[PDB]
Formats: C-alpha cells, sequence, structure tokens
C-alpha cells in the first residue's frame, strides 16, 4: 500500500438568453446600461419560486436578482421591437431591495418574444 | 481591508472616467464631462482569493483641471496609464504621464491601456505601441464602449497585488430575492414613471445587443 | 472648518493644513472630497508659495510638505524671473538646506524618500533656471559633498539623474531650442567630473542603495554621453560581472548594458569590437551561473511570477534582442564564439515560449530580423539550423487567428522565411503535429485550429509539386481526423479547418478543377447546415476562393458544357434558401466578382441579368404594389424586403463597379420614386408622432431604405468609368430626389448619408456640373451649418460629412463659392474657422485643409476684385484664428497644419502677393507696405493676448517667424519656442535667433 | 487526388 498525494446550486435553470439590461434614471430622464450577459430564470427546488438572475460578462457581477412577480407587466419600448420595459419593486443586485424601472433588450425580436413567453410562464409558476 | 490605491492618469478625453464608471455601475457615459482634479471611487472585485478593493483615484487629464497633479500619486500601490488609439498625441504624452508617476511611485505595477479600439479609423497602430516594453508595463487594447478587454487591467493588477498568478474573478453569491408586496399608495406613482420610461427610446438600438 | 487655511489675512494654521491634508489622503467619501477642493484652492492661490517656507519648516505631515514643494515648483517654473532677486536666493537657500538636513538624519532619509525625491526635483527646477551662469560652483561642490556622507552621495546621484532627464530626455517640449542647447552643453562641459565620481562609487562599493542610485543615474547618462566614457574605462567589466551577480543591482545593470548596446560606436576598430564581445560574454556567463542555465523552463518561471522574475525575463529579452540585432556578426565567424552565439539564441528560444503576448511580440520582432538576414546573407543559415528548427515549432504552436491580426501577419512573415530556409523540416514538423491530433495526444479545438492556421500561413512557399503532395497529405489526414470524431461539435471544428486550409492554397485549386468544383459544391451543402457558424464559414470561404480563383469560374473548363458561374446562377435560389440576408448578399457579391472578369460585354450583362433575377422580380412586384397602395410600405415586412433587395444591389455593385450600370438602369427611376415615397412617409410620421418617431422601428426601417439607396448610387458613381452617363442620366434625377427633401426636413430627420453621396458626386463629376454643385450648396450648406454651429458634439456624422463636402467643392468647383452671396461667403469663412476649433480630428484636419486650399484658390485668381476684397475682409481673420488654435493648448493635434497655414498666410505678404493695402488708409501713412503693417498688427495682437510678454520678445519672435516663412521645419521650431515662452515670465528674446 | 473527392463529399 502506498499513500497518495454562488448560491445557485439549489436551483433549476428554466430559461437562459443573452441580454442587455437597462435601468431608467428618472432624474436625468435617461436610460443607463446596468449590464450585459446571460439572463437566467432560476427555479428554486425547495420553494418552486422562479427568479431572474443576470450577471455581467467577465466580471460576473450581479446586475439583476428579483422574483418574477405575477404583478409585473412587460411593455414595449417606443424605440425597439426586441426589448421589454417593466417595473420591478425589489431587486437586490446591488444590496438592499430597491425599486427600478428596467428595460431588457435581446439580440432579436424572436428572442424577445420567447423571453416574454417564458416570463409569463414563470409568473404562473410563482402564482401557485 | 484588502484595499489598494490605484491612480488612473492620461490625457483628457482618453476615457478614464468612462472606464471607471463602466466598472462601477455598468453604464456607458456618452458625454465628456471633464474631471476636476480627482474623483475617488471604491471598486470591489470578487475573486477565488476573496474580495479585492481598489480605491480608484480617477485624475484629471486636462492641464487646466489638473488639481494637485502628482500629489494624487502619493502612496499609490498601482496605476493605469490611459491613451486613445484614435489620437496620436495622447500616446505621445504617455512617457510624460509615466515620468511624473514613477518619480512618486518608484515600484508599483502599472497597466498601459489603449482605449477606444471600437472606432474603425485607428490612428495609433498596434506596432507603434512599444513604450511599455522597457518600462515593464502591462499593455492592453481596451474599449469602455464595447467592453473589449475591459476587465484585464484589474485582473492583472489583482494578480500582482495579491501575489497569485492563478487569481480569478468568481461569481458573487446570489441570495434569494424577497417576495413582492405592492403598495397601493404608490400605484399611480409607479405608473407615471413607467409611462415616461416606455416613451424614452433605448440608446444604441443598432448595437448587436 | 477646514476652509480656514484659504484665509491668507490670518497666519497659516499648520495644524489645520495637516488636518485637511490627512482628511484628503487617509479620509474617504464626502470629507475627503471637501478637503480635496480646499487643497486645490490653497495650492492655486498665487501667494501660496510665500507660505511654503513655513510649511516645510513647521509641518509634521510629509504630504503637506510635498504639496508645499508642488506650489514652489509652479512658481519656479512659470514666474521665477519676475521675483525680486532676494526671493530667488532665499528659495534656493532653503531648498538646499532642507535637502541637506533630510540627508543628515538617517531616520528621515530612510522613511521620507517621497519627500526627498520631490525636493530633489524642485532643486532641479531651480538649476534649470540658475545653473551654471548663476551657480558655477554647483557640480564641484556636489562632488565635494558626496565624499563626506553616504546619504548625501546617494541623494546627489538622484539629483544628477533627474537633471540629466530634464535636460536630455524631456527638454524638447518644455524649453526653447536655445535654452535646451545651453543646458546640454553645460552638462557635457562638466560631465568628466560627474563620471569620475560615478565610477569611483561603482568601483569602491559598497552600499547597495548607493550603488543602485548610481547605476540609475548611469542609465540616464547612457542616452547622450560619448562612448569613450564607456569603452576607455573599466566600467563595462564592472557592469557585466560584479553588478550582474547581485540581484539588487542586476535589474538596473541589465538596462544599462542594453543602452550600451545602442551607443554610437566606430565599427572599424578591432579593440572596441573585442570589448563589445567581451561584455556580452561576461553577462551571459553571469546569467548561466547566477540566475538560471540555458536549459531552464522560462515559460514556467515567468508563469510562477515570483518576485521580479517577470521584469527580469522581459529585460533579458530586451538585452539579448537589442545586442544581437546589432552585433551578432561579431560572434558568427570566430569559432571560439560560436557557443556564446548559440547559447544567447537558445535563451531567446526559451524566452519565446513564455505565455505573454507583448513579450512574444518583442522576441518575434528579433526572430524576423534574424531569419530575413539568413534568407539573404551568404553562408549564415547553417549556423542557426538548430535554432531555426526549434523556432519553427514555437511559432507553429503559438499561431494566432488570422481573422491579433497584426500578430498573425508577423508570425506568417517569420514562418515563411523559416519555410524557405528549410522546406523539409517545416513540412515534417507540421505533419508530425497533425499526427498528434489524430492520435489524441494533443487534440483540442484550439490545437487543431492553431495548426490549421500555421499550415495555411506558408502557402506560396513550397514548390507546386511539394505543395501538392503536402496539401493532399494534410487534407487526407484532416478528413480522417473528422471521420473518427463524433457529436458534430467536433466534426464542425475539423470541417471548418479543412475549408480554411484549401482556401489558403489557391494555386492547388487552380490546377485541380475537379477538386475546386467539389469544394464549392460542398460549401453549398454547408449553406444548409443549421449548426452554429457553419453557414458563415461556408459563405466566407466561398467569396475567399472566388476572389483568388475567379478566372476558373468564368471560362468553360475542359469536360464542362458551360462556365461554372452559369451553374451557380441556375441554382442560386436553392443554394441560398437557408441563408440569412447578410449571407445572401455575400453570395451575390461573390458572383459579381466572377461576372466582372467576363470580357464579353453581352455575356457579362446576360450573367448580370440572370444573377439579379430574384431581387429584380421581388422588386418589380413591390414597385407595382407600392405605387398602387402607398399604404403597403407601413408593413414592416415589406420595408425589410425592400431594404434587402437594395442591399443585394449594393453588394453586386461593390464587386462589379462600372460594369454594374445596366442593373442600375433597370431599377434607377423606380428606385428614386421609392426614395420620394419613403421620404413622404417619414415626414408624415414625424408630423403625427413628433421627433420620437425617428427612434421607432418603422421610421428607422424607412430611413434604412433611403440610406441604402444613397449607398448604391454613391458606390456606383465612385467607380463609374462613363462619366457622361453619370452627368446626363443619373445626376439630375438624383439631385431632384434628395436635395429638397434634405433641406426641408427637420434636423433630426436629415440623413448625413445625403452629404456623403454628394461628396462622391462632386469628387467624380463636379467639374462637369457647375450648376449642380451650386444647387447642392444652396440645399445643404446653411441648414447643415446651423445644425452643427451651436456646440461641438451634436449631429456628429453631419459634422464630419459636412466638411468633407465643402473640402471637395472647394477643390473641384471653387466657382460655386464665388457665386455665393457675400453673406453666405461669410458663413463659409465662419464655418472653416469653426472647424479649426474642433478637437475632433475628423473635422479639424479638413478645416485646416479647406483654409489652405481656399487661400491658394484666392491666390490663383490674381489681382482681381474678388481676391482683393477677400484679403481686405478675411486675411487677418484667418491669421488671428490660426494663431488662436496654435497657442491655446487645446488643439495640439493640429499643430503641423496650423503652422503650414500660418506660413502660407505670412508668405503672401512677404512675397507681395496681396495687391491691395490690408489696412484702412487712415490707419497708417500712405504707401506703407503690407509687410510693415502685418508686423504692427501681429505685435499688437500678441501684446493684448499675451500681456506678460515684453515688447522685445514679441518683436524678436515675429522677426524670426517672418524671415523663416519659406522654411517650414525652422518656422515650426520658432512656434514651439513661442509656445514655451508664453507659459512663463521673462523668456529670453534672443532665443528666437537659434536658427541664425 | 480523386480519392479525396469522395471523402470530401461525405463530410
Ligand atoms: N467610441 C468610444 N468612446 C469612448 C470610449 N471611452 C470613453 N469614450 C468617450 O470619450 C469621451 C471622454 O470620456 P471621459 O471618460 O470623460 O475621458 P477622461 O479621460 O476621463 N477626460 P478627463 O481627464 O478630462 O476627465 C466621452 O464622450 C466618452 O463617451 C470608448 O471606449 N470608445
Ligand atoms: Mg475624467
Amino acid at each position: 500500500h502506498f499513500e497518495p498525494v454562488t448560491m445557485e446550486e439549489d436551483e433549476e435553470v428554466l430559461y437562459k438568453v443573452r441580454a442587455k439590461l437597462f435601468r431608467f434614471d428618472a432624474d436625468a430622464k435617461e436610460w443607463k446600461e446596468r449590464g450585459t450577459g446571460d439572463c437566467k430564470f432560476l427555479k428554486n427546488k425547495k420553494t418552486n419560486k422562479v427568479r431572474i438572475l443576470m450577471r455581467r460578462d467577465k466580471t460576473l457581477k450581479i446586475c439583476a436578482n428579483h422574483i418574477i412577480a405575477p404583478e409585473y407587466t412587460l411593455k414595449p419600448n417606443v424605440g425597439s421591437d426586441r426589448s421589454w420595459v417593466y417595473a420591478c419593486t425589489a431587486d437586490i443586485a446591488e444590496g438592499e431591495a430597491e425599486a427600478f424601472t428596467f428595460a431588457i433588450r435581446f439580440g432579436s425580436k424572436e428572442n424577445a418574444d420567447k423571453f416574454k413567453e417564458e416570463f409569463e410562464k414563470a409568473q404562473e409558476i410563482n402564482k401557485k | 481591508q484588502v484595499q489598494f490605491k490605484l491612480v488612473l492618469v492620461g490625457d483628457g478625453g482618453t476615457g478614464k472616467t468612462t472606464f471607471v464608471k463602466r466598472h462601477l455601475t455598468g453604464e456607458f457615459e456618452k458625454k465628456y464631462v471633464a474631471t476636476l482634479g480627482v474623483e475617488v471611487h471604491p471598486l470591489v472585485f470578487h475573486t477565488n482569493r476573496g474580495p479585492i478593493k481598489f480605491n480608484v483615484w480617477d485624475t484629471a487629464g486636462q492641464e487646466k483641471f489638473g488639481g494637485l497633479r502628482d500629489g494624487y500619486y502619493i502612496q499609490a500601490q498601482c496605476a493605469i496609464i490611459m491613451f486613445d488609439v484614435t489620437s496620436r498625441v495622447t500616446y505621445k504624452n504617455v512617457p510624460n504621464w509615466h515620468r511624473d508617476l514613477v518619480r512618486v511611485c518608484e515600484n508599483i505595477p502599472i497597466v498601459l491601456c489603449g482605449n477606444k479600439v471600437d472606432i474603425k479609423d485607428r490612428k495609433v497602430k498596434a506596432k507603434s505601441i512599444v513604450f511599455h516594453r522597457k518600462k515593464n508595463l502591462q499593455y492592453y487594447d481596451i474599449s469602455a464602449k464595447s467592453n473589449y478587454n475591459f476587465e484585464k487591467p484589474f485582473l492583472w493588477l489583482a494578480r500582482k497585488l495579491i501575489g497569485d498568478p492563478n487569481l480569478e474573478f468568481v461569481a458573487m453569491p446570489a441570495l434569494a430575492p424577497p417576495e413582492v408586496v405592492m403598495d397601493p399608495a404608490l400605484a399611480a406613482q409607479y405608473e407615471h414613471d413607467l409611462e415616461v420610461a416606455q416613451t424614452t427610446a433605448l440608446p444604441d438600438e443598432d448595437d448587436d445587443l | 472648518s477646514m476652509e480656514g487655511i484659504l484665509d491668507f489675512s490670518n497666519d497659516l494654521d499648520i495644524a489645520l493644513l495637516d488636518q485637511v491634508v490627512s482628511t484628503f489622503y487617509q479620509g474617504s467619501g464626502v470629507q475627503q472630497k471637501q478637503a480635496q477642493e480646499i487643497l486645490t484652492k490653497f495650492q492655486d492661490n498665487p501667494d501660496a508659495w510665500q507660505k511654503a517656507d513655513q510649511i516645510l519648516q513647521f509641518s509634521t505631515n510629509p504630504q503637506s510638505k510635498f504639496i508645499a514643494l508642488s506650489i514652489l515648483d509652479k512658481l519656479i517654473t512659470r514666474k521665477w524671473k519676475l521675483l525680486p532677486n532676494d526671493h530667488r536666493i532665499g528659495i534656493r537657500n532653503f531648498v538646499v538646506g532642507m535637502i541637506i538636513s533630510m540627508c543628515q538624519d538617517d531616520e528621515v532619509f530612510k522613511t521620507q524618500k517621497n519627500l526627498i525625491n520631490k525636493s530633489d526635483l524642485t532643486l532641479v527646477q531651480i538649476l534649470k533656471q540658475e545653473w551654471p551662469q548663476n551657480w558655477p560652483e554647483f557640480i564641484p561642490e556636489l562632488i565635494g559633498s558626496s565624499s563626506s556622507s553616504v546619504n548625501v552621495c546617494e541623494n546627489n546621484m538622484i539629483v544628477l539623474k533627474l537633471l540629466s532627464e530634464e535636460v536630455f530626455d524631456f527638454s524638447a517640449e518644455q524649453m526653447t531650442q536655445a535654452k535646451a542647447l545651453h543646458l546640454k552643453n553645460s552638462m557635457s562641459k562638466e560631465f568628466e567630473q560627474i563620471f569620475k565620481l560615478c565610477f569611483q562609487v561603482l568601483e569602491q562599493g559598497s552600499s547597495s542603495s548607493l550603488i543602485v542610485a548610481t547605476l540609475e543615474s548611469l542609465l540616464r547618462y547612457l542616452h547622450w554621453i560619448p562612448y569613450r566614457y564607456i569603452y576607455e574605462t573599466n566600467i563595462l567589466e564592472l557592469l557585466s560581472t560584479k553588478f550582474m551577480t547581485s540581484p539588487d543591482t542586476r535589474a538596473i545593470t541589465l538596462k544599462c548594458l542594453t543602452e550600451v548596446s545602442n551607443l554610437k560606436i566606430p565599427q572599424d576598430n578591432d579593440l572596441i569590437k573585442r570589448q563589445t564581445v567581451l561584455f556580452f560574454q561576461n553577462t551571459l556567463q553571469q546569467i548561466a551561473t547566477s540566475v538560471m542555465p540555458v536549459t531552464a523552463d522560462l515559460k514556467a518561471t515567468y508563469a510562477n511570477a515570483n518576485g521580479n522574475d517577470q521584469s527580469f525575463l522581459q529585460d533579458l529579452a530586451m538585452f539579448l534582442t537589442t545586442y544581437l540585432a546589432r552585433n551578432r556578426a561579431l560572434l558568427e565567424s570566430d569559432e571560439s564564439l560560436r557557443e556564446l552565439l548559440l547559447n544567447a539564441h537558445q535563451y531567446l528560444i526559451q524566452l519565446s515560449k513564455i505565455e505573454e503576448r507583448e513579450l512574444f511580440k518583442t522576441t518575434l520582432d528579433y526572430w524576423h530580423n534574424l531569419v530575413a538576414d539568413l534568407f539573404y546573407e551568404p553562408l549564415k543559415k547553417h549556423i542557426y539550423e538548430e535554432i531555426c528548427s526549434q523556432l519553427r515549432l514555437v511559432i507553429i504552436e503559438n499561431m494566432v487567428r488570422p481573422e491579433t491580426i497584426q500578430l498573425y501577419k508577423s508570425e506568417r512573415e517569420v514562418l515563411v522565411y523559416l519555410t524557405h530556409l528549410n522546406v523539409i523540416d517545416t513540412e515534417e514538423i507540421m505533419i508530425s503535429k497533425l499526427a498528434r491530433q489524430i492520435d489524441g495526444s494533443e487534440w483540442s479545438w484550439h490545437n487543431i485550429n492553431t495548426l490549421s492556421w500555421a499550415i495555411g500561413s506558408i502557402s506560396g512557399t513550397m514548390s507546386e509539386d511539394t505543395e501538392k503532395r503536402f496539401v493532399v497529405t494534410v487534407i487526407k489526414d484532416l478528413l480522417g481526423l473528422c471521420e473518427q470524431k463524433r457529436g458534430k461539435d467536433n466534426k464542425a471544428v475539423v470541417a471548418s479547418d479543412i475549408m480554411y486550409v484549401v482556401g489558403q492554397y489557391p494555386r492547388f485549386l487552380k490546377a485541380h478543377w475537379n477538386f475546386l468544383r467539389t469544394v464549392i459544391l460542398k460549401l453549398f451543402e454547408f449553406m444548409h447546415e443549421t449548426h452554429e457558424g457553419v453557414q458563415d464559414m461556408a459563405c466566407d470561404t466561398f467569396i475567399k476562393i472566388v476572389q483568388k480563383c475567379k478566372y476558373h469560374f468564368v471560362i468553360q473548363q475542359p469536360r464542362e458544357s458551360e462556365p461554372f458561374i452559369q451553374t451557380i446562377i441556375r441554382d442560386i435560389q436553392k443554394t441560398t434558401a437557408d441563408l440569412q440576408p447578410q449571407q445572401v448578399h455575400t453570395f451575390y457579391k461573390a458572383c459579381g466578382i466572377i461576372i466582372s472578369e467576363e470580357r464579353s460585354v453581352a455575356e457579362r450583362n446576360r450573367l448580370l441579368s440572370d444573377l439579379m433575377q430574384l431581387p429584380n422580380m421581388a422588386w418589380d412586384t413591390i414597385v407595382e404594389q407600392s405605387t398602387a397602395n402607398p399604404t403597403l410600405l407601413l408593413d414592416s415586412e415589406t420595408v425589410k424586403i425592400i431594404a434587402n433587395i437594395i442591399k443585394t444591389n449594393v453588394a453586386v455593385c461593390t464587386s462589379m463597379g462600372a460594369d454594374f450600370y445596366p442593373q442600375l438602369g433597370h431599377i434607377y427611376y423606380n428606385m428614386l420614386q421609392l426614395y420620394r415615397a419613403v421620404s413622404s412617409m417619414i415626414s408624415a410620421q414625424v408630423a403625427a408622432e413628433g421627433l420620437i418617431a425617428t427612434k421607432t422601428p418603422k421610421v428607422r426601417g424607412l430611413r434604412t431604405i433611403k440610406k441604402e439607396i444613397l449607398k448604391l448610387v454613391e458606390t456606383y458613381i465612385s467607380k463609374a468609368r462613363n462619366l457622361d452617363d453619370v452627368v446626363k442620366v443619373l445626376v439630375e434625377p438624383l439631385l431632384n430626389a434628395v436635395l429638397e427633401d434634405y433641406m426641408n426636413n427637420v434636423p433630426d430627420a436629415r440623413d448625413a448619408e445625403v452629404l456623403n453621396c454628394m461628396t462622391t458626386v462632386v469628387e467624380k463629376v463636379g467639374h462637369m456640373i457647375p450648376q449642380g454643385v451650386i444647387l447642392i450648396l444652396q440645399s445643404v450648406f446653411e441648414c447643415t451649418l446651423d445644425m452643427i454651429n451651436k456646440d461641438f458634439t451634436e449631429y456628429p456624422e453631419h459634422r464630419v460629412e459636412f466638411y468633407k463636402l465643402l473640402k471637395v467643392i472647394n477643390e473641384k468647383s471653387f466657382a460655386a463659392f464665388l457665386e455665393l452671396p457675400p453673406a453666405a461667403f461669410k458663413l463659409f469663412v465662419d464655418a472653416i474657422c469653426w472647424a479649426f476649433k474642433h478637437n475632433n480630428r475628423d473635422v479639424e484636419v479638413n478645416g485646416l485643409q479647406i483654409a489652405l486650399d481656399l487661400v491658394k484658390n484666392i491666390e490663383r485668381m490674381g489681382n482681381v476684385p474678388f481676391a482683393n476684397e477677400f484679403h481686405k475682409n478675411y486675411f487677418f481673420i484667418f491669421v488671428s484664428e490660426t494663431f488662436f488654435v496654435l497657442t491655446d493648448s487645446d488643439h495640439k493635434s493640429g499643430f503641423s497644419k496650423q503652422a503650414l497655414l500660418l506660413m502660407k498666410l505670412i508668405s503672401l505678404v512677404y512675397d507681395n502677393k496681396i495687391s491691395v493695402p490690408l489696412y484702412q488708409e487712415a490707419e497708417v501713412p500712405q504707401g506703407t507696405s503690407n509687410q510693415v503693417y502685418l508686423s504692427q498688427y501681429l505685435a499688437n495682437m500678441l501684446s493684448n493676448a499675451f500681456p506678460h510678454l515684453t515688447s522685445e520678445q514679441i518683436a524678436s519672435f515675429l522677426s524670426a517667424l517672418t524671415k523663416q516663412c519659406k522654411d517650414l521645419v525652422v518656422f515650426k521650431g520658432t512656434l514651439r519656442d513661442f509656445l514655451v515662452q508664453i507659459k512663463e515670465v521673462g523668456g529670453d528674446p534672443t532665443d528666437y535667433l537659434f536658427a541664425e | 487526388v480523386e480519392a479525396l473527392l469522395a471523402r470530401l463529399r461525405a463530410l
């Protein structure tokens, strides 16, 4: 005989798409990029609740972390056929839960519409 | 804590403040608002060796706004020298920034960054960029606009400051977000803000994303 | 609060300053920010320097003293000569005394290096002002003081280092030519005494901090001192032995020896050649015995990044490459020097394996220098056979993606040379590498890609016969590699590399038609593959092969019934049915490349007609429906279809150029009608929805139609050979369709692409349409100028295209500006000067060129009323505006063209090319020459803009400038001297005699 | 040369 020498594990990925996330700066009446990367819908195996979790490329820092609440409504932005705007009441990407008006843009209108499909599925999951 | 003073220097307009802002908030500031003297921002990265905090001293590149100038460099532990690959003069001035920096900071790791490589008509050609060689500076082409190599300067500095060449950025822990409880008292308020946001066009709609 | 230190009516509270300083450097957040603004205001107080003596004496905060010296630095640099002579002496005295006392306290000397270094630099600023003319004893007394104290001696090495830097390394842009020469000659005159001290310190040890500082100063000296100080003393032996053994001195010593390798040296002196060999021999011996042997794994050492290993390996690469590029011939004939030569190159081989992009580029530059010499120089290549064999493997294994682009081209260049030097060894290495992909020992996606790029990079080097067997072998091995893999992820990677290699060997394809045909058909199959990236690869490879082998698609090959281009066109719908629009356009562009090689015009137009059958049929239907129901354009799908049809025409026009005219004629009239219909819809939408409409997908889609139409016309006209048809068929409908629409849209709906299209029209046929050019100006000049003349940022594309258009109009149809009403010609001049003030290079350069071309246009008219009025109205405007951007420190990028413009303006008066008085006759005696008046005007202008200059400075500057207005290089030197003097008080007026 | 063609088509 010779002797020899994130907190995402509890979750299931329902949907994943590349996206660019914006937040509306009301004071400046300006949209401001918050991050670009993979947006994931994560389903908790113990609570069955689905959240959005999005991290920036390379640095991997969180730019979105909130429940896909059934109260939310995806609306179109005047300048895009591949984006959705919605109000978020509690996102903890940068610390304490805070309300944001988000906009999320995708590589194509097809991806945007699929996102909306999955988004509304996740809302019903969270309703039960 | 594990905290390192970083000074960022270079000609006015080269993108120093836009680069830092990209790292602080993820935004790309299109306007040029000149820095007055210095602006100090904490910046944290999560690594396989724990968090590393850079105290970024973003200095003014315009002479009329130079402030304390090399007085900002005192006790810097690392630095970024910035130039603009679309402006030859900004590279011509790299030796001047480096001179003033290393006279105060005699042995610190320094990254030299050629910014704005997203622009088609590049003026400072890759093969003209050789100043870093004899000065032992790390060099990267970068673009705060496209994010090309935007993480490399801090990754390299982190490895040098911690003394671990295998240091890597890692994914910050992601806690469970809280459940929503809509406040009826703010329904009309959030509907006002949403309408404005819907009717303000997203920028850069021709970008791939 | 902290703001008390800004009250100079009270004594300075040093304790409060130290609190402000501490709050800034050690504090955080809002407090730190407030302190910063207070400190900046304190430092900028023009009387703050008076309180520097107090701070340096009574402060206990070293940062406070640093700021005190910065305050003095600004005073010494800019206002020294304005001081009473008593303050000059006083400041000198307490800077010297402060340095002496800091050096005499070992604890202060140990712990306040930052403050001592700052004080030393401040001393050097005084020396630049006072020495040697008012400080002749400085160097003799410095040498004397060095002997009484190791601390003072070490600090004196720092002072001398900074002095050398300020005089020889950083003087060009910071002092006048005369003052720089004065300080350089002063240092050269006394360097014999400086070197003696330096050499004594180095020879006699023994404090390493003293030795290091001395070697740091020597590094600076090596930039300028004569070689005799290095070759007629024993210093090379010390550098290359003694100081290489100790790591403390090793880093700086290696940098010194790198600069020694760059000294100006007589190259017909045998003793000096032996000394140059000897110090290299010594250095390499010290490395192998004290640092690492030749066999060491420098890749691993560099990656571990212990201590200063990375900087040392970088510096060793710089030393070896520098020395060998200059001196390796010294080592190549003497048999006793062969081991040294090859050991040095073996270290370079090991350094070239390091994973570090910028270091690899440094070593690759050297390798290029070497192999180019072996390629041309008789009897050299056999020396380096084993080095080159290892280098082949290094470069193959580190090949980067061709399309990083620059690095690939540099690697390809070296590998091509290495292939000529030994084709057999190159082939064997590549085949062997391929064998290790097949056997899995080195299989990976990255590894097979890297090898395929290397194989592709040497095409055109081997003989056609060897190449053929080589290509066959590679493809055979690659096909087998793909067959044995599974999953289609792996098969996709290898199939792409197969197509990449064949695309790199057009010579093989042109000789084997059946092979070339099979490749293309297989590319067409891959155009149906959905796997991510396969379709882009197939389209990219297709046009790449076409560009190189086009002739073989346009002739009828043996055994074939028709040229293959016919066969491609017959099936184009099927081939491209699964492609994205962008990929379809590439496919059509490739077909146009082939068609343009058909010399028979009737056959070429027939092929063009057949190629464009699908877009033309979609076009005809849409035109028929859009005309019947203008509402159909509201359909986003129709707008997208229309844009892609036009883009297909652009793509084919891009490759066919002049030969595209028949297809353009098929669509031209209906296309411009569509431009108008789309224009009406855009305007109607903006009217009904507001400016925000321009952001909407619908309007952006409509404007894409307009932009692609403009691009198509611009593309054809830029390449047309029949310019009569351009003028008589294309131009008038074009201008009628685009100009009024541009003029009468609100600014946010105007397409900058209109300006770009008009620039090409003027460039190509401007000389033939004088009235058309006038119409272009009338429609775009004033309304575009009003968009861009309120700031420097709004409408960035219109701004750039605007000055491109004025530039070409001024070049090709200057008469159009002669027709302008006087008020509009004034706006033209205003617009040019406006361009001067841009920091935007894309505008400033055209503005300076327009001004210069305009002056020449006026000069060509001779002595006529328009030219006489131009000079009376605008000569001094251009002189003063050029002077403003030259001297305001915010337009340094334009210096060379500003200088050219000013010299042209001055030489007009100096050459008496302005036939009318530039003054109003009531202003100076009648008969006064324009030369005299120009001198007076400029003297008065500069006196008011730079009131701190003496009248003598201004007069001497202008005297030099005006007699140098035929010699641009000297003219520019005088301007640079002026830019130095305006930054300080008391500049010497005789500096402007430097040229004389 | 021709033995490659068949292999080429089966990719
Ligand atoms: N196209 C492009 N623009 C950039 C990039 N980075 C910064 N910019 C732009 O360059 C301009 C100047 O940016 P800024 O960050 O203020 O430069 P700075 O070095 O901080 N200037 P100062 O030293 O005077 O404070 C801004 O308009 C910014 O949007 C880039 O990577 N690409
Ligand atoms: Mg800034």
